[PDB]
């Protein structure tokens, strides 16, 4: 870049450089994320291969596509380092894991900026509807204690964590939200967890969480007031896994077109500061 | 005149193939003489 | 307007804007990478602290400077998770590890773009003088087999890896280069290694590999024709480690000025990437 | 018209670039690769020369074009120097004890030499300018020298007993000897195993391309202390494995060839040398 | 690449740039080649030296003249790397070795563009009256088998060399000539021989083969039609070897003038290659 300042021209030359799918077929990569159960049901040693030849049909050169195996929504949630240009992740609603799923969607579907937090030495504060605490790891257990303007507890003793308020009991991915503009002494189990202070924003012009199962709704809003429904949030009717993949292939471009590359220069988008 | 004859040819070259392709199915036999072929190492007899 | 569409017009207003170092002192972080031997020779429980107060002199607020300990060039060359805004890495001249060092420099000093490779299912090929295969891990052992336009070996049988050509025997960081425009069945030891397909892009507006000892080199060109010498490639004359650090501190700004803003990370981006 | 140097080639800027140049060299020229034994031994294949040759078609060199010559040491390679092909790119494995052996060999290939034979027995010689050097080479070259004043008398020596001579080379395989210009010297070489010839330097070589493996280098190939020349026909590669070295040499053949080319004496030009 | 493609506009300035022998005395080297018998007959440990002082008379500075000893026309013919600017080679008429001598003259007196030949893998042919096969070594034995346009023998079986046609039986230097424009499977004894494909051309502006004895009629062409007699092909009447050398010295310039070493140099002797 170096350039944003100094506006573009709005003249309606009206020409539209035809296509766009013919540049993405040549230059981009497609990464498919699925759960173990998905592949196990397929039971072939060459399914990744067969689908790949089928992918040439839709226009993706041999070395282009891929296949990454998450075995659970919890593991996939923490060490997600989206590998390719375009990532389409397959999630088959599991009804008890809904929020696990919501927290994972909220992370992939969106653009995140994070800094590290030292729960040990400092007493901090969430700023706007976009400042959230995203923690993830083996077993994430977060207890909180709100401070009045004196560094004193409110319903707690900053001295004994037995008076803290538990807001997460051993999760694999957690986006914690506290009353904005209030300091809190935090007590995470840093041994198995890592908690970082993130500011939200830009969405993701990649993922395309495709949901298998139920009667699926997701609520990225930590609030109650809003409900956002984006194009990068699709849903498929479950029959068999082979069918799911056939559809994903038969409609790759349609799915890719709902995302759009150009937004992917980081390994993992846990933006570090 | 020559115009044709000359051009006429380069025009009817596509044929070259078809014909060419005949005399093969027809000539002798072909033979795959590339059987890979691996190289050296040296190991030997060891007793008294 | 974000769309990484560009225009700018250079009228010579000639407003030479002043300082530059007084924005970096306030807003940026400095991360010093050294080897264990470096710290061991110093033998103080408060060396990181003493140097930090000394860093206030050069203008870096207390919570600003961080000290990361790599214990070897091979491990350091691994995940490369450069933590701070400005990274200046101290490399002690080990003559047997030169290429290990070269491969590590090539990674920090430069801007890399990578994708994952599946050695199992798809035989690959590099495209230009900028498409390289960077693999790294516990023990990286890469054997290769060039394919003719039929998916057949050339000096090898795509079936028995005992005929492959070994191009790396158990390294911790490896940037492999093959004849451009040729497919290859690859045989890495994925158990302990990870091999990824990278395209070299921009350079790094951060590191500043400072080399201790020798007379020196470390060439990051894969070819024979070019030799690039950048500002982010400095050298110091070894005496004692305490002296090295004193100098690094006494010339922090000079060293920082030879780097600056890590352009690929700058907020102001978009279509170019972060 | 042959040697009469036309005083000028025009100088008019017609400005027409005669495109490519690599497409004449691919068709008409030969490439000779010189390597040490250790290089090939590490490769351990009976078909490495062959595999690389097919790979050379990629870079544009017809089958019968590239040749592979095996020197087993820097000393031997520097003793009969009969560059066989149009373009010669010689690979040198950094041996720190043999540095000067290497320097003397580079000085010979990288440059264009003119020599005459010397009769150490009957005529005491002298070098004339910074370009008159004595290049001797063979089994075991041992050169002792004795400077003569303007009377044919020794200076620090007796032209009669070689036990008073000054030894300037003890059993080398290639030696470029330099003495104080404009002084006669009775020479005592071991002509049995050595041959010493009087050479005038000059023309450089528009061929070799000594590619150096290992170290750190900077190379001081001058006899004086004042100058240090760094030419394009003096390249360097980072050592990993030998297979890698060759892959690179192949992947960048043209780049390496482009840094050489022609060779004054290898064209129509001769009515000269 | 400075040379031609321009024209040297004559104009008869008629200015005479006097002498020419004064530049050659200062800047050139003279190499005398003789046979062993020559030196043996002289029987002095200082003959090379005496002649050298005598050479100052004719104008050649002390370190200028060199004396190279071939012991036979056959070895000299293999190892002829001409060392100096000007080479004048003394040859003693041996009547049985005449062709050995002819083949050696043909090599020094001329110019020769040669490429290596792989007798093992390919069916070769000479192109013009200037494409010849010059082979030389310990013992050169060349058998040939002409091929018709099918890669089949003509009077031979490309399979058994017992049907080949022998055209050289153990020579030390051989310039072979075959019917132009015909492929031939070659069978040389590469163990002791080396055969290379040479294109001829530029006579030599150096060697001055001086012939001792006989009565000489030198036919140095491969054909029958031509007979070339050049200035670099001189003859002396045999008396004693000391006399021969005295004459060579007494007429050094005359002999040098019949050569002129500008086109010389080259960068080593014989062959060439431009492989």
């Amino acid at each position: 870049n170096y350039g944003i300042n100094l506006p573009i021209t709005g003249s309606m030359d009206t020409a539209y450089a035809n296509s766009t799918q013919e540049e993405t077929f040549l230059t981009s990569t497609l990464c498919l994320y699925y759960p173990t159960e998905a592949a196990t049901e397929i039971n072939d040693n060459s399914w990744k291969d067969t689908l790949s030849q089928l992918f040439l049909t839709k226009g993706w050169p041999t070395g282009s596509v891929y296949f990454k195996e998450y075995t659970d929504i919890a593991s996939f949630s923490v060490d997600p380092q989206l590998y390719c240009d375009y990532n389409v992740v397959l999630m088959k609603y599991d009804a008890t894991l809904q929020l696990d799923m919501s927290e994972l969607a909220d992370l992939i579907l969106n653009e995140w900026l994070c800094n590290p937090m030292d729960i040990t030495l400092y007493y901090y504060q969430q700023t706007d509807e976009a400042n959230k605490w995203i923690s993830m790891g083996s077993s994430c257990t977060i207890k909180v204690c709100p401070l009045n303007t004196q560094t004193l507890g409110i319903g707690c003793l900053t001295t004994d964590t037995a008076t803290f308020e538990e807001v997460a009991t051993a999760e694999k991915l957690v986006i914690t939200d506290v009353v904005d503009g209030v300091n809190h002494k935090l007590d995470v189990t840093t041994a198995t967890c890592t908690i970082r202070n993130c500011k939200k924003l830009g969405p993701r012009e990649n993922v395309a969480v495709i949901q298998v199962g139920g009667s699926d709704v997701l609520d990225i809003t930590a609030d109650p007031t809003t409900a956002p429904q984006t194009e990068r949030m699709m849903r498929i009717n479950w029959k068999k896994w082979w069918q799911v993949f056939y559809t994903v292939v038969d409609y790759v471009n349609q799915i890719i077109q709902a995302m759009s590359k150009r937004s992917r220069s980081l390994n993992s988008a846990a933006f570090y500061y | 005149m020559a115009s044709l004859i000359y051009r006429q040819l380069l025009t009817n070259s596509y044929t070259v193939d078809l014909s060419d392709e005949i005399q093969e199915i027809g000539s002798t036999k072909t033979q795959n003489v590339t059987i890979n072929l691996g190289p050296f190492a040296q190991t030997g007899y060891a007793p008294v």
